[PDB]
């Protein structure tokens, strides 16, 4: 019965859909050709559907304008697991335009993506909610996604979409339209969105160089923490639990208000197969390397605001008395604050079964771990930071003549600059304590 | 009151016996996988050396 | 010929209820299968108190489960003795509430708080007399509270002169699991307070301090928990299908220990725990039974007895034993104490005796007793409670599913008076 | 998997052995012309991969009881007369205050 | 009927606790296991003036047993006779005091006062009518000096008309082992004065040298030394626990000793003592018993009787033997060592008599005493505690944690005037 | 549930790390592998799989000389995050080690000694090695002490001090390294013990009979001191002494935290065979001037205080008779206000012999801490020296280099100047 679709939206979009469908697929044990080993239970019924010959197809749609990303992915080991309907592909790039992939080049596979949507809502009995996985950086990722969230917003009314994310990073950059589409999705992630998280990649990548003891790690080694990461939010879904979670019950418990719905995703413990042989792994040891300011996913610092929110998932042999140990110690300790006006922050869930070990993978075989989702005031420096460089762009009138050209108008930037600093402003408001 | 002290103490027996156990499994296991992962890293650096 | 009927809510009462008939089936002899397996005929004779009698010497327990969880209750039949249910009595919802109390009480109770009530009253005008019914849930859940309260005022609307019981596991602030926490058991209690007889509160970080230092528990999961919590639901209704030299039933005891209808909220505790090392060094007697039961540390509450003063009190024994050992240890407690007690209700003492012990044990009792202190725990949920409301916190998840801004300043007037009036009482 | 893990003897075949999983890449010598997507999916499972233990949920279970309609009474309606004292030969109700099982007096005639 | 409960403060506590609780269950038949092994049915008449009654046929010891450093309590618990005292009753702290007096009585002692009297009270009152109760413990460690004083000075005012035994380990001059123990005896002396009804001083001094020239024994450890206290203390309650021709109790004993409520610090000795080559050269006969006790060698403190007055002594004996025996030998030590007693109070001696001896003996005798050679230690320990505080010695480690350094010349000028009235009742 | 972390700083505290360390593993039998074959859970923490890591956290800013512990015998008994390097060192420079190089590293340590302290349910205090000689033992050093003042209150912090010797020096600006370290280690010291190297070369000279030792053989002597002194907490005995036992009961005044550290006996297996050792026969031995491990005679000073370590099978008998016939030497003297200066302790079981060692399996022990006034003698020497640099002007353009004002010597002296006034007024009889 329970059920949500995975929605891929960029190259970005296709390599992290493709490392989470590949974990599922080793998670569930259901071979890439499609079925299960028959020779000797609905944890697949999450994320598949049955057909007439007993084989599994997943609930995603992987969708990005250029066809040279789509094309790996039906020449690879996983060309039977997808119907080839389910793999959307455009006929020209967006060329990281936002206005290209809002106004002109979006506007022609729009139809087939909402009739494969109403195709897959048509299989659905009752969905618990979509997850759309992109990054701010593209010009598909940014403005595909953003009318793509209004059509879901207009043709739905209050299931959930969760939008997972990826920021771009304050120094590292492969682009210089990069603030330009990073702004105007602003509108988008304010309330076409039930939820929004995010990672930076800076973040990920100091992480992967200091605690997995990687020399040159790439983008598949950031695939399979961000696998791990939304596998041990879904394994609520999948898995039972001694106290279980919801789709809806964490962002209900988590988002204050209508306009703040803007988590930061760490995990713990993200070590190294070698010092596994030398580490103690409790609750207890790995509930701090959630809150510790060098581990957190993304690159601002939790200390400068004020805690609001914290939603706790653990996997494996873990109970309940040493959780609320570990934070009755965690609450004394001035480092760690919180808000006047919430005394009692936590969400807390566990489930019995630990997360599973990819064939290739970086991390170790680890009995005891856990997933942290903060609502913080850390993220006004952060959005900041971004704030000073795109009106450091805008201010000689740069890079407007092709998006003023395909047809946005040209007053629609100081529109989002107006969002940005109300939302902005929102943050101050809330981070003043009486 | 002797049946009420034998069980008492047939289930602290117990729950030792299982704890020991458990610890031993542990060890076995711990140990078989770090040899696995030798091999890989053998394998791995055989395979570039080749390319 | 008295008869309860057992409800079940959330995902809590599930668990509650679940080890509770494992307890009892076993006390009464029952297999998995359903069948009797006794060795004394005062087992047999009374099992229709809260059984109901099928074909080929079967008999089923009469309770339903209620959760607004589709795939919740799976878990329940799955365990040792899940399939003595009867399945035409399971009733769940099919969206979840999100732990949101409004959900279970506007949007998501409406369509299914009909389909609940006709089963109940169907199975209750075929019994004998209805001596009560009996509900376990918890005040930190939306579908506990919130489809438990919508339950409870219609319970009592339809059946109007009967026996209410319920059970309250109350929210605690070191134990504290859900940011909207306070805002369900602010609620929960409005509705808790004037339509319901009876109500316990067991709390969630009482019951971990028996495991710390009593019970010496290294893993206390939650099975271990709810196998004492039925054990103080199994002492206070065991003179209601046992004989006894001297009876109190439910009927008897709501009636003496309530003085003034606002005043139903109890504090259990239990006495014969013990670990496995010192079991072997302690003396089961009466005099060092009742000794632990007054200990502060072995209350299920999060108050403090020596703070605060005792109404009234009640023990019911479980286990054969003389008469006046029980009536002069008790007596001596009442005098040596003489400040704790009341002044103006002399002779506190409420006495409860049946002659038949539990398995794998030969002395027992069970703690009732309306305390003072009560207003320790109202008053810090009220604090909480109006520290999120002040800011106006959380509230468009409420606001917006159907209610106003005024409920919760009356359910907050409702409350400060609640507190008051255990203060002058006090 | 049981030859090295020990089990608990709820998981499927397919996790006590990876050798029914043959969709898998298999693996052949690296050559100049490779695509970095290859990373994904590239080995078969070997044993120190599978969990142990396995927790399914049986949602069908409760499906087969969702499916067919919540319980509802419809014109089920009986009342019977009860009494409050425990002899099946009397039935005194509230309604009709007279004794039965008539009292066979010697001294005075017919009550 | 008559019940008292033990009380052990300090490490030691422990090994006091230890040693008594074995010697006492060897004498009246308790194995290991707890049950009963015994040959004679009057062990079994009087058995709950210090045990506790237990469902399974079993007696766990009523004694409650204080240290604020969980290192020694493995040792107890772990020895031949280390599973009998049930595991409620050994509590500890988490931080411990570090041999100082201020740790355990103002900053550290405080959060756990709570706790041990908790655990007291609860089996105090099972008994029908407790007799009293009964503290051993070390002025040389800080939590026997600083805890010892804590629980003292709060079961007084919570019980105020009852029997209390104390048993006092003072510091030695030539057997000094802690530089700060001047500053632990002179802070407790004046609690230990105001809220004690009876004491007895034992010096680690006096036990060295009762091995060396009474036992022989060339290796005297602490379990040799814990041998002869508990001799010393299990000879004192013994008509609590069995009959005799003339039995007296702790209140009448008190009543017959303290003619003053400053004057209790008592002197004791023990007559058995003898080697094994010189065994066949002893006769066990009354006058051998007053002649060996009566010699200044065999003190159980740091003292010499030959300096001082003896006020009042105390006999208790053991063996079935005859009153005139004993009434005769009494008669003649008041008739010979016509100097050494005060004038003013006729008839010293009080006696007391047991019929059964204990385990491996036939004959035994043992006194209290009450001299004047004790204000003796009480000048040396003065001593030493004035001249070390003109220079301030460790005032950082008493005066920052709370304190006043007043209190210390309080309590040297209450110990000036209970040694100027002590000098005051010798002439 | 008693516990204390070792730490280390520099070139001489990572030899005696492993040293220390060598000593530890053969005491509780533990193989290089890091695992057997609760004593250990005061300096190990057992991992579910069974493993114990020596819990101690070296810093260095050399990567010279960490890295032979990464690569030599126990390369998989220690933790690969615990042992820290810097990039580039002061080179003898207290200010380089200072103000300068020394915070790189700072916030690095400062995280890792914050995941084996949340380890520490119950802490008794940390233990810290360093030598005054080198930069990082003197700079990086002296600002590790006021962050452990911050973060932990009262928590004790030992120290096992390598100050510079009277004639044989390794450097010229080592007194500069020296001085400008006695005002931190003036007031943020628990206690702070001093062990000479020309001290101990001509012990090894005379005792052991070894013709060229190296400092191998001395690291195996000073081990054997820190094993006495935390023996009393793994091992139990007839009296038990704690950390914060003798650091009551030695040190009088907050200003004096300075002893002086002793063993005995010391002698080779071929005068093993000979002597018979006693207890007053190897008490008698921490009184001697040859014996001490710092380079001055308590014969012209007074004994301020003594704490005794006893190891092995020592009577309690023998330990009192031997105090009376050490107090009826006038050859020793005490002050006249303590006149019980002295303070015991008793461990049940010897020493453990590591092979490779020198000296022999021995049944009796002494580990004497007695404080004097005769540091005073040896601080004189060291003072004399400093003012005498610094009378001509010379090597403090590297240190007004590195940013630090030119005042921090003159202050630096002064401090000293009237500690030494301070330790002189104590000596004065009432
Ligand atoms: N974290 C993370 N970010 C990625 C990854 N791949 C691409 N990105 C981000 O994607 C941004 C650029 O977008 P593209 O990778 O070209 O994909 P797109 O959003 O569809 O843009 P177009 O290909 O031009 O349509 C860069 O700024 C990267 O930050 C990835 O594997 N991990
Ligand atoms: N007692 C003792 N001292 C040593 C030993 N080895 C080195 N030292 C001391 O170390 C000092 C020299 O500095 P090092 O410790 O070697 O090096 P460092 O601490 O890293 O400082 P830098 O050399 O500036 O980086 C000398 O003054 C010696 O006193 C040893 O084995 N035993
Ligand atoms: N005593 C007890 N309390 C429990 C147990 N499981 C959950 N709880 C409490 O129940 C609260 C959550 O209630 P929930 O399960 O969401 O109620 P529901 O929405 O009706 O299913 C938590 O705050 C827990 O403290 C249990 O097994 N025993
Ligand atoms: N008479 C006697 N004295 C003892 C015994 N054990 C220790 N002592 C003395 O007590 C002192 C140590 O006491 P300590 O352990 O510090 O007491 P605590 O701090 O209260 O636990 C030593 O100087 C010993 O001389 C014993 O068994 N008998
Ligand atoms: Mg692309
Ligand atoms: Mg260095």
């Amino acid at each position: 019965m329970r059920e949500c679709i995975s929605i891929h939206v960029g190259q970005a979009g296709v390599q992290i859909g493709n490392a989470c469908w590949e974990l599922y697929c080793l998670e569930h044990g259901i071979q890439p050709d499609g079925q299960m080993p028959s020779d000797k239970d609905d944890s697949f019924n999450t994320f598949f559907s049955e057909t007439g010959a007993g084989k599994h197809v997943p609930r995603a749609v992987f969708v990005d304008l250029e066809p040279t990303v789509i094309d790996e992915v039906r020449t690879g080991t996983y060309r039977q697991l997808f119907h080839p309907e389910q793999l959307i592909t455009g006929k020209e790039d967006a060329a990281n335009n936002y206005a290209r992939g809002h106004y002109t080049i979006g506007k022609e596979i729009i139809d087939l993506v909402l009739d494969r949507i109403r195709k897959l809502a048509d299989q659905c009995t009752g969905l618990q909610g979509f997850l759309v996985f992109h990054s701010f950086g593209g010009g598909t990722g940014s403005g595909f996604t953003s009318l793509l969230m209004e059509r879901l917003s207009v043709d739905y009314g209050k299931k959930s979409k969760l939008e997972f994310s990826i920021y771009p990073a304050p120094q590292v950059s492969t682009a210089v339209v990069e603030p330009y589409n990073s702004i105007l999705t602003t509108h988008t992630t304010l309330e076409h969105s039930d939820c929004a998280f995010m990672v930076d990649n800076e973040a990920i990548y100091d992480i992967c160089r200091r605690n997995l003891d990687i020399e040159r790690p790439t983008y598949t080694n950031l695939n399979r923490l961000i696998g791990q990461i939304v596998s041990s939010i879904t394994a609520s879904l999948r898995f039972d639990g001694a106290l279980n979670v919801d789709l809806t019950e964490f962002q209900t418990n988590l988002v204050p208000y209508p306009r703040i719905h803007f988590p930061l995703a760490t995990y713990a413990p993200v070590i190294s197969a070698e010092k596994a042989y030398h580490e103690q792994l409790s609750v207890a040891e790995i509930t701090n390397a959630c809150f510790e300011p060098a581990n957190q996913m993304v690159k601002c610092d939790p200390r400068h605001g004020k805690y609001m929110a914290c939603c706790l998932l653990y996997r494996g042999d873990v109970v309940p008395k040493d959780v609320n140990a570990a934070i009755a110690t965690i609450k004394t300790k001035r480092t760690i604050q919180f808000v006047d006006w919430c005394p009692t922050g936590f969400k807390v869930g566990i489930n019995y079964q630990p997360p599973t070990v990819v064939p290739g993978g970086d991390l170790a075989k680890v009995q005891r771990a856990v997933c942290m989702l903060s609502n913080t005031t850390a993220i006004a420096e952060a959005w900041a930071r971004l704030d000073h460089k795109f009106d450091l762009m805008y201010a000689k009138r740069a890079f407007v003549h092709w998006y003023v050209g395909e047809g946005m108008e040209e007053g629609e930037f100081s529109e989002a600059r107006e969002d940005m600093a109300a939302l902005e402003k929102d943050y101050e408001e809330v981070g003043v304590d009486s | 009151n002797m049946k009420l002290v034998q069980r008492a103490l047939q289930d602290l027996q117990e729950e030792a016996d299982k704890k020991k156990q458990k610890r031993e499994d542990m060890i076995r296991e711990q140990k078989i996988y770090h040899k696995y992962l030798a091999q890989r890293r053998e394998e791995e650096k055989a395979q570039e050396k080749e390319f | 010929m008295r008869e309860i009927v057992h409800l079940q809510a959330g995902q809590c009462g599930n668990q509650i209820g679940a080890k509770f008939w494992e307890v009892i089936s076993d006390e009464h002899g029952i297999d998995p299968t359903g069948t009797y397996h006794g060795d004394s005929d005062l087992q047999l004779e009374r099992i229709n108190v809260y059984y109901n009698e099928a074909t080929g010497g079967k008999y089923v327990p009469r309770a339903v489960l209620v959760d607004l969880e589709p795939g919740t209750m799976d878990s329940v039949r799955s365990g040792p003795f899940g399939q003595i249910f009867r399945p035409d009595n399971f009733v769940f919802g099919q969206s979840g509430a999100g732990n949101n109390w409004a959900k279970g009480h506007y949007t998501e109770g409406a369509e299914l708080v009909d389909s609940v009530l006709d089963v109940v009253r169907k199975e209750a005008e075929s019994c004998d007399c209805l001596q009560g019914f009996q509900l376990t849930h918890s005040l930190g859940g939306g579908t506990g509270s919130g489809m438990g309260t919508l339950l409870i005022s219609k319970i009592r609307e339809e059946y109007p002169d009967r026996i209410m019981n319920t059970f309250s596991v109350v929210p605690s602030p070191k134990v504290s699991d859900t940011v909207v926490e306070p805002y369900n058991a602010t609620l929960s209690v409005h509705q808790l307070v004037e339509n319901t007889d009876e109500t316990y509160c067991i709390d969630n970080e009482a019951l971990y301090d028996i495991c710390f230092r009593t019970l010496k528990l290294t893993t206390p999961t939650y099975g271990d928990l709810n196998h004492l919590v039925s054990a103080t639901m199994s002492g206070v209704t065991t003179c209601l299908r046992f004989p006894g030299q001297l009876n109190a039933d439910l009927r008897k005891l709501a009636v003496n220990m309530v003085p003034f209808p606002r005043l139903h909220f109890f504090m259990p505790g239990f006495a014969p725990l013990t670990s496995r090392g010192s079991q072997q060094y302690r003396a089961l007697t009466v005099p060092e039974l009742t000794q632990q039961m007054f200990d502060a540390k072995n209350m299920m509450a999060a108050c403090d007895p020596r703070h605060g003063r005792y109404l009234t009190v009640a023990a019911v024994f479980r286990g054969r034993m003389s008469m006046k050992e029980v009536d002069e240890q008790m007596l001596n407690v009442q005098n040596k104490n003489s400040s704790y007690f009341v002044e103006w209700i002399p002779n506190n003492v409420k006495t409860a005796v049946c002659d038949i012990p539990p398995r794998g044990l030969k002395m027992s009792a069970t703690f009732i007793g309306n305390s003072t202190a009560i207003q320790e725990l109202f008053k810090r949920i009220s604090e909480q409670f109006t520290a999120m409301f002040r800011r106006k916190a959380f509230l468009h998840w409420y606001t917006g599913e159907g209610m106003d801004e005024m409920e919760f300043t009356e359910a907050e007037s409702n409350m400060n008076d609640l507190v008051s009036e255990y203060q002058q009482y006090q | 998997t049981s030859d090295y893990y020990r089990v608990s003897a709820d998981l499927p075949g397919r996790f006590n052995n990876p050798g029914w999983f043959r969709g898998y890449r298999t693996q052949k010598a690296v050559s100049v012309y490779r695509t970095s997507n290859q990373a994904y999916g590239s080995r078969a499972p070997t044993v120190h991969e599978m969990p142990k233990v396995f927790y399914p949920n049986s949602n069908k279970f409760s499906q087969q009881l969702a499916a067919g309609g919540m319980f509802r009474n419809n014109t089920l309606n009986v009342y019977l007369e009860k009494s409050i004292v425990t002899g099946p030969d009397n039935c005194i109700t509230s309604c009709d205050r007279l004794n039965f099982h008539p009292s066979y007096n010697i001294n005075r005639p017919s009550i």
